[PDB]
């Protein structure tokens, strides 16, 4: 990709202060989802507690406590009804939000794994997408409990997942060092992505839902495109040597995001690869971070209990 | 599926967005949210 | 001739 | 200041409650201490967990309750309707009727006297009980028949969840077991089956890792089969995550390895050993051979014991551990050394 | 005319004033730079560590500069005011109350995490640490109220009316200032002294019969080693503190308990120059606890000459 659009112009150093700090965790901050009307993201930590911020004004609208402190994963529903929480308990909890008693409980405690749950999105409301450390990604129906389609089909761990936009298909990232992209409806493989050294860490969609990147482990996001089933380009440099643990793409598409395990916020120009920006903010291993849909702001989450709310 | 052609579409439509990007552009500080809110 | 100084 | 037309400050008051409860449980989170296990066999796992177990909330599962109970019953007489069994009585066609009307209008599980008569009625109906038996024909809840059978006292007004409800509403199995005044957990992590990789960091900070590792599996073969639970205390005691947490370290069934080095010896297992062929020289020469396998003495320090299924001085044993896992490790950081 | 002024000759003057301001600038880069990291889990040492230093920075960026300009060169006619000599001797004995607690509330902490350490993860709490910090210092204000009971100004001169022979003195009659004293002395000496000793031989005799008798291997006696490097960072706290804080509270109460009828002329020159001698060994105090925690620990040794270079 980068051998082709050169001609254009560079963005520049991309200088991102840190807006917000929203301390009150514990423990290590695992992952965060951004709401869709911008303004509540949740994140959960491994003490228990998955935290609903006001990222606007810096308050805390909810902390739901879990039945186990073992967490890996949250989604925010687009209809802000709900919110889905996973991890070595196997069982991803879905809870309420827009309660008419007003207190957050758990509408249901959904099962049928026996492997822990790596990550989690929502579909619509009422249907979410799970992946699992059984190796099967699963789409579930929130009401009557059950798998409507288990995907089978992959031989090691599988360890993120990532929907594309439109809500009709979505890509899994796993531990055979290749992302498949499964979908919702035929409920089998479309298309098998490798070209990665090691594992896939994390994984995510990129707007037009034509794209998706890959955090490896070896430091290499991959974006790779969906129809040619190739891998178009290879995020890499040298001294970096750590583990991507989550990617982000922008509303536009030009500025893509990572976190390493080299305790800092990689900023990665889409087009040109260079690092155009750094956010090292924190002091420990950022597991998460987020760009919320409208393109406005970046959230962070790491293993230091801080989430950075970076413009 | 001709690797160069579906770069250069995801090229021209990133080219096509990039302009009114919240992130890559910048911010005023009125218009944005974001205020570090001394109070 | 007390010091004054504590 | 300016108070921003008295919601908002609401918002903010509302995160200050918040920062309350949870800052309490963030001082529940310190005092409660973690033990993470690991057993490449069986180990007596079972038999571990077992001894350590033997020395308001459930009220939150009341809807929970109701909700498996109505889907339950739902799912029955849909089914009914699909595999084409009437009623046993003409007249439990009403009460199907109002189940749907009653779970229709309502916003989630609930229970009441109508409702719970309705659903009686229906799950002793002889046409419900024959869809009840086929239910390998269509979808339904494993505790039908538990929550179903015990209506009665689940319908009962002032109803409070047991413990067996919760669990009725294959990973982690957490064991709260508490030990001297002093609350503990225990994490039986086993069971699952996955990357050890992936999910170990998960585990970093843990107080102190529990390897229980049997004795008597020195010469099933699949390779050895101790030599694969060496393998696997290499890389747990030599990983980055657990630098600075020991390792206790419990060698089960000690009774059985006595019989079965009495009738075989122990040179199947390591040709480089030829002391004698006793028990307290085989068992120092095997704690020896763990033992050596810490990479990083200076940090960790790998604790060791014997027993059979027997023995109750193991569990307070793991309370010596855990104190001398808990002082050296404030030692690290209180300013000294 | 300017008599109670007392002949203390150049060149150990400006000896002693070349040890405080050698004292003075290295204790306070140590107290900044050990303030600054640890501005910069159960982390309940951290704040004692940087209280400690924090009262010490304070004792001596307050007292010791202003004790130079107007104490050993500019004697009697002083020139900081009525204000400011009440709240000066306010804010010195407020610091030595605060060191003296830091030292009991640091060495009680360690003392809960070794000797009873599930009491100290029940107990001890990062909120409540935060609450015992911010109760030592009311503790220190509430105990230094009653020095601004007691200070005061007062003419001596051959009328009472020049203003060159007016001091800055406790002005209060014999006895009361025997009280007051006596139970700062009491209190913020030897209280402190005995917890903090009883303690810290407590969990060297703790630590000593965890690696002696060991209840397994010591891990080729290296960080067992370093553990009697831990005791000797024990030890070495405990008898900087005794031996800092001795002489300057023995020269409080001897100025309390002499009555003029004990003191000479040489005895007057031996007390004021056992008065910088106290002075200098309570700003050796403010400089050697950070250098103590500093220096005998090699990790404080490198991530500290990182923090300067």
């Amino acid at each position: 990709l980068s051998q082709i659009t050169n001609n254009i112009d560079p963005v520049g150093r991309i200088q991102m202060r840190t807006r917000r700090t929203l301390r009150g965790h514990l423990a290590k901050i695992y992952a965060m989802h951004w709401g869709t009307d911008s303004r509540l993201l949740v994140s959960a930590s491994q003490d228990g507690k998955l935290i609903i911020w006001d990222s606007y004004t810096t308050n805390k609208v909810h902390a739901i406590p879990l039945r186990s402190s073992w967490v890996m994963t949250c989604a925010y529903a687009p209809s802000g009804n709900y919110v889905a929480c996973g991890g070595l308990d196997n069982i991803c909890s879905i809870y309420n939000l827009k309660t008419r008693e007003g207190n957050v409980r758990v509408s249901r405690e959904l099962a049928g794994h026996t492997g822990y749950l790596s990550c989690c999105r929502f579909l619509d409301d009422n249907q979410i997408v799970t992946s699992s450390g059984d190796t099967t990604c699963a789409l579930w129906d929130i009401e009557t409990g059950q798998q409507t389609t288990t995907f089978t089909g992959h031989t090691g761990d599988v360890m993120s997942l990532s929907l594309a936009p439109d809500t009709r298909l979505f890509v899994s990232g796993a531990c055979d060092a290749s992302a498949k992209l499964w979908d919702v409806r035929e409920g089998m493989c479309r298309q098998t992505f490798t070209g990665h050294e090691s594992d896939i860490n994390a994984i995510c969609f990129f707007p037009n839902g034509n794209a998706f990147a890959t955090g490896s482990d070896d430091a290499t996001c991959r974006l790779f495109d969906l129809r040619a089933d190739q891998e178009l380009m290879t995020y890499s440099h040298d001294n970096i040597i750590c583990g991507i643990t989550s990617v982000s793409f922008s509303k536009s598409g030009r500025l893509l995001l990572a976190g390493y395990d080299d305790f800092n916020c990689n900023v990665w120009d889409a087009l040109k690869a260079d690092r155009a920006g750094v956010l090292a903010g924190h002091d420990n291993r950022v597991s998460c971070l987020g760009v919320t849909d409208d393109g406005m702001a970046v959230a962070t989450g790491s293993w230091d209990s801080f989430l950075k709310i970076w413009n | 599926m001709l690797v160069s052609k579906c770069c250069e579409e995801v090229r021209d439509y990133v080219e096509e967005r990039s302009g009114e990007d919240p992130l890559v552009k910048g911010i005023p500080e009125d218009k944005n949210p974001f205020k570090e809110l001394k109070g | 001739r007390r010091p004054y100084i504590l | 200041g300016c108070t921003l037309s008295a919601e908002d400050k609401a918002a903010v008051e509302r995160s200050k409650m918040i920062d309350r409860n949870l800052r309490e449980d963030g001082e529940k989170a310190a005092r409660e201490v973690k033990l993470l296990l690991l057993g490449a066999g069986e180990s007596g796992k079972s038999t571990i967990v077992k001894q350590m177990k033997i020395i308001e909330e459930c009220k939150q599962y009341k809807a929970v309750v109701y909700s498996n109970t109505i889907q339950s019953i739902i799912a029955i007489i849909r089914a009914m309707g699909r595999l084409k069994i009437d009623f046993g009585d003409s007249a439990r066609a009403d009460d199907a009727r109002q189940l749907f009307v009653l779970a229709g209008a309502a916003e989630e599980g609930f229970m009441t006297a109508e409702l719970a008569g309705v659903i009686k009625r229906l799950w002793k109906d002889s046409g419900v009980q024959a869809c009840f038996n086929r239910s390998r024909e269509y979808q339904l809840n494993d505790s039908a028949a538990y929550y179903l059978n015990d209506l009665d006292r689940i319908a009962q007004p002032n109803y409070i969840p047991t413990q067996q409800d919760v669990l009725r509403t294959t990973g982690i199995v957490e064991t709260h077991f508490t030990f001297k005044d002093l609350h503990f957990k225990m994490f039986d992590v086993g069971g699952q089956r996955s990357e050890r990789k992936k999910w170990i960091h998960c585990f970093e900070g843990v107080t102190a890792i529990i390897f229980c590792v049997a004795l008597s599996d020195y010469d099933l073969v699949l390779m050895n089969r101790m030599h694969e639970s060496m393998k696997l205390f290499d890389s747990i005691c030599n990983n980055k995550w657990f630098t600075d947490t020991s390792i206790i370290l419990f060698l089960n069934k000690k009774d059985l390895f006595e019989e079965k080095i009495k009738k075989s010896p122990l040179t199947i297992c390591y040709p480089e050993y030829a002391g004698s062929n006793t028990y307290e020289e085989a068992a120092a020469y095997i704690q020896c051979q763990f033992e050596d396998l810490n990479k990083r003495k200076d940090t960790k320090e790998i604790y060791t014991h014997f027993t059979c299924a027997t023995d109750t001085k193991n569990v307070q044993f793991v309370f010596d551990a855990v104190t001398d896992v808990i002082i050296k490790n404030n030692l690290k950081d209180c300013g000294l050394f | 005319n300017s008599d109670l002024d007392v002949n203390t000759d150049i060149y150990s003057k400006v000896l002693v004033t070349a040890i405080y301001l050698a004292l003075f600038v290295v204790g306070t880069v140590g107290n900044s730079v050990t303030l600054f990291t640890l501005a910069r889990l159960q982390s309940t040492v951290d704040y004692y560590l940087g209280s400690l230093a924090l009262s010490d920075l304070l004792i001596l960026l307050l007292a010791m500069p202003v004790e130079l300009y107007n104490f050993i060169w500019v004697h009697h006619p002083w020139a900081f005011g009525d204000a400011g000599c009440r709240g000066y001797y306010f804010l010195r004995d407020a610091c030595t109350y605060a060191t003296a607690l830091n030292v009991v509330s640091l060495s009680v902490e360690r003392y809960l995490a070794i000797c009873h350490p599930f009491k100290a993860k029940t107990l001890m709490s990062r909120s409540r640490t935060k609450k015992f910090i911010s109760a030592i210092w009311l503790a220190s204000a509430l105990l230094a109220i009653p020095m601004l009971f007691t200070m005061g100004l007062q003419n001596l001169s051959g009328d009472g009316t020049h203003p060159g022979g007016l001091v800055c003195t406790p002005i209060v009659d014999t006895a009361t200032l025997k009280v007051v004293i006596q139970v700062n002395t009491f209190m913020s000496f030897l209280f402190p002294m005995l917890v903090a000793s009883i303690l810290n031989t407590v969990i060297a005799n703790k630590l000593t019969v965890m690696v002696h008798q060991a209840a397994n291997m010591t891990i080729e006696p290296g960080r067992v080693q370093a553990l009697r490097r831990g005791v000797l960072v024990l030890r070495a706290v405990v008898i900087a503190f005794v031996v800092c804080w001795l002489p300057y509270h023995v020269r409080r109460l001897m100025f309390c308990y002499i009555s003029d009828e004990q003191w000479t002329t040489f005895l007057f020159d031996f007390y004021h120059y056992f008065y910088m001698l106290t002075n200098a060994l309570v700003y050796v105090s403010a400089a050697i606890n950070p250098i103590l925690y500093n220096l005998v620990s090699a990790n404080f040794r490198q991530v500290f000459l990182s923090t300067l270079a």
